[PDB]
């Protein structure tokens, strides 16, 4: 005898990845951007900088 | 203080004199109060 014409479901679940990267900045030029550290002169302008 | 002639050089050299405006200008041509003491 002949056959019925088969059918079929099916499912791919995902998988979880990341990416990731350190940027440490330090305490000595940290006191120097937020101004705290910053002193009136013509010389820690140019280290701000 | 140090500025304009003597923070270029303490930036980037390392040392900077003190009167630098007065030796640059030359190689290149370019009230008080009353207070007791005991005299």
């Amino acid at each position: 005898p002949a056959d019925q014409p088969v059918h079929n479901y099916m499912i791919k679940r995902l998988d979880r990845r990341s990416l990731n990267a350190a940027f440490s900045i330090a305490v000595e030029a940290l006191g120097l951007i937020s101004g705290e550290n910053l002193d009136g002169t013509h010389i820690s302008s140019a280290m701000r900088l | 203080v140090i500025a304009n002639t003597n923070l270029v050089t303490a930036l980037v050299m390392g040392k900077a004199v003190s009167n630098m405006d007065d030796v640059a200008r030359y190689l290149l041509g370019g009230g008080s109060a009353r207070v007791r003491a005991d005299l």
